């Protein structure tokens, strides 16, 4: 009754790290992408904005 | 050019060059369209012979000096009329065309040839 | 199992890093293009004047 | 010049027509060679049942099962067409032909090589190497004799070189083969038909994990393993047809 | 009369335009006679053997069609050649000085934006090029006054190109390595 826990174990060891390391990445470039792009719109509606004044005023 | 005013060797080598190229003119109407996969390969070498040879005639003269920032070079004739015999021989088939553009000569051509 | 969670400090740092720098680069780029715009404006009302 | 620009247009014209129309020709014949190639499926599954259910509990032992105990040489035969016209079909055969040689050349070994196809044939026989034996004239429409004797000759060679020690052809008293390859072209689409090349001689055994045999199995064995041989070769013959037109 | 009396000339034809590029430019008739006194020495280092580069992929994109043939040994070539070509490009009232154009014609030479995808390689270096105007503009000066690529410059730009890169997202999103 002991000798198969200890093969689960290792079924679940050798996945963890590649689960963990495969979700890191994936987080990491969810943050980059999400952070760039909202400094690209925030760019774009930027200067939008500017060049409609300028052409206001 | 006549072979009473220079060797027959020379005679031979100009002879066999014009015979080439015409050969190659005369099957350029033929590959305009369809290609060498119609064509034999009795005639597929004829062909990469023919493209070696005329791209080998390119040379880098020092009076582009002022256009291509290198010098130019200069080979006696022995020296050339070697070359192109051995050229016609086919033993450089195995050379990539593009190292025969704008070289100097048969040493120069091997050290370009292996440097790639 | 120790190991497992010593990237998440950094990625976050980098991160917020990261979110910083290019919220204070749009701010420049913004600024700065309103700036030449506003003058260029002005040069060719002075120009029409 | 005006008369020769008209000649040229005549010509062209000409020959516009006709390659359509042979174009044409060749899109009829891909209907009926597409019709033909898929008649020999329920013959292959059943021999391939028989002989899965036959060797389930038979012996595991035959001189096509073992291999032999020196790499002296490897056998391969490449196909070809009877035509030309084709396109790269031949560069491609030919190029897949060459790299296999030159794979084979790093264990330092001296094949032998066997092909079908007249345009393959003057292309080796302009180059510096022997070959054995040729077969034309047929490979438009073959026939399963044609495939069977193919298979018994070559199962015939492969037996030969049983004893084949060093230079010493033994009692077999001629120099046999001791590996086979198979070249051909796969139609895995109406646009894609990539050249494949197979090694098939010494047979492998896998387990997957998980009758009456009234004469004797092991001879059984002996004399089926030939008819899947043979049935592999002209179910090869069809598939490089069809990728040819 | 008119290609006799003058020396060199510029080739235009509609074919390039009807394909969809603006500035039809043709690579292998056009040339000129004018020696290398009229490029700075800056430009005379960066730029080299384009033309023939132009050519040669001229050339070789005839057979496109057989892939049996390259079978990855131009396939750079063809990349770079497809780059380059997308990258002569130019817009409607758009004036560009020497500084930003040395820089684009360098970035090119280098072939670092070979991982950038063909859709939107355009942009890409627009943002490039703002965000050094943005940033410092040492180099500029820098090549400005000695009319030459100083090689520390060099490897600031370098620098500075893979910062930016790493920092950029694709049209489709996914980031360059």
């Amino acid at each position: 009754a002991e000798r198969e826990a200890m093969l689960a174990k290792t079924a679940a060891d050798n996945r963890k790290s590649a689960e963990q390391v495969a979700a890191a990445q994936a987080d990491y470039e969810k943050e980059m992408a999400e952070a760039r792009a909202q400094a690209s719109a925030l760019r774009d509606e930027a200067r939008a904005a500017g060049r409609s004044v300028v052409d206001e005023k | 050019l006549d072979p009473a005013i220079v060797g027959d060797e020379h005679y031979r080598v100009a002879q066999e060059v014009i015979r080439i190229l015409q050969r190659y003119k005369d099957l350029q109407d033929i590959i305009a369209i369809l290609g060498i996969d119609e064509l034999s390969e009795e005639d597929k070498q004829l062909v990469n012979r023919a493209r070696r040879i005329e791209r080998f005639l390119s040379q880098n003269m020092m009076a582009a000096e002022q256009f291509t920032g290198q010098p130019g070079s200069t080979v006696p004739l022995k020296e050339t009329i070697e070359a192109f015999d051995k050229l016609t021989k086919g033993e450089f088939d195995h050379l990539p065309e593009q190292a025969f553009f704008l070289i100097g000569g048969l040493d120069d051509l091997a050290k370009k040839a292996e440097s790639l | 199992l120790a190991d497992a969670d010593a990237m998440h400090a950094k990625a976050l740092a980098d991160a917020k890093a990261e979110s910083e720098k290019v919220t204070e680069e749009a701010k420049q780029d913004s600024e700065r293009i309103a700036a030449q715009l506003s003058e260029q404006a002005g040069s060719e009302a002075e120009r029409i004047k | 010049t005006l008369r020769e620009l008209r000649g040229r247009i005549r010509s062209a014209g000409s020959i516009k027509k006709i390659t359509k129309a042979q174009e044409l020709i060749a899109t009829s014949r891909i209907a009926k060679a597409q019709a033909r190639v898929e008649a020999a499926r329920p013959y292959a599954a059943e021999i391939t049942n028989m002989l899965t259910e036959l060797a389930g509990a038979s012996a595991l032992d035959h001189p096509l099962l073992v291999e032999r105990k020196q790499p002296k040489r490897a056998g391969v035969l490449v196909v070809s067409s009877d035509r030309g016209l084709c396109g790269a079909y031949n560069a491609n055969v030919l190029r897949r032909a060459e790299e296999l040689f030159s794979l084979l050349r790093d264990e330092g070994k001296d094949p032998v090589l066997y092909v079908v196809g007249r345009k393959a044939l003057g292309y080796f026989s302009f180059r510096q190497r022997t070959v054995v034996e040729s077969w034309t004239g047929f490979s438009e429409r073959p026939t399963y004799e044609n495939a069977r004797e193919i298979a018994d000759t070559l199962v015939n060679a492969f037996m030969a070189g049983a004893d084949d020690e060093g230079d010493d052809a033994g009692a077999d008293g001629i120099l046999g083969v001791d590996e086979l390859h198979i070249v051909f072209t796969e139609f895995r689409s109406m646009l894609s038909q990539t050249a494949v090349a197979r090694r098939a001689a010494p047979m492998e055994v896998e387990y997957v994990g998980e009758y009456s045999f009234e004469p004797d199995p092991e001879t059984l064995f002996d004399a089926l393993l030939p008819r899947y041989i043979a049935t592999r070769v002209y179910a090869a013959l069809l598939e490089a047809a069809a990728s040819e037109s | 009369n008119v290609i006799s009396i003058t020396d060199g000339q510029c080739f235009l034809e509609s074919d390039l335009f009807n394909q969809g590029v603006r500035p039809a430019i043709n690579v292998g008739v056009s040339v000129s006679r004018v020696g290398g006194a009229a490029q700075i020495k800056a430009m005379k280092e960066v730029a080299g053997s384009l033309r023939l580069d132009l050519s040669q992929y001229r050339e070789l994109e005839a057979f496109a069609a057989f892939a049996s043939d390259l079978d990855a040994a131009s396939k750079a070539q063809l990349d770079r050649g497809a780059r380059l070509v997308e990258l002569l490009k130019q817009p409607q009232y758009s004036p560009l000085a020497v500084e930003e154009q040395v820089v684009a014609i360098f970035l090119g030479t280098q072939g670092h934006l070979d991982s950038v995808p063909v859709e939107d390689v355009q942009r890409f270096e627009s943002e490039l090029l703002e965000h050094v105007k943005a940033s410092h503009s040492d180099i500029f000066d820098g090549i400005r006054e000695t009319k030459k690529l100083s090689e520390e410059a060099e490897e600031k730009l370098v620098s500075v190109i893979n910062e930016f890169k790493k920092g950029f997202q694709a049209s489709d999103g996914s980031s360059v390595v």
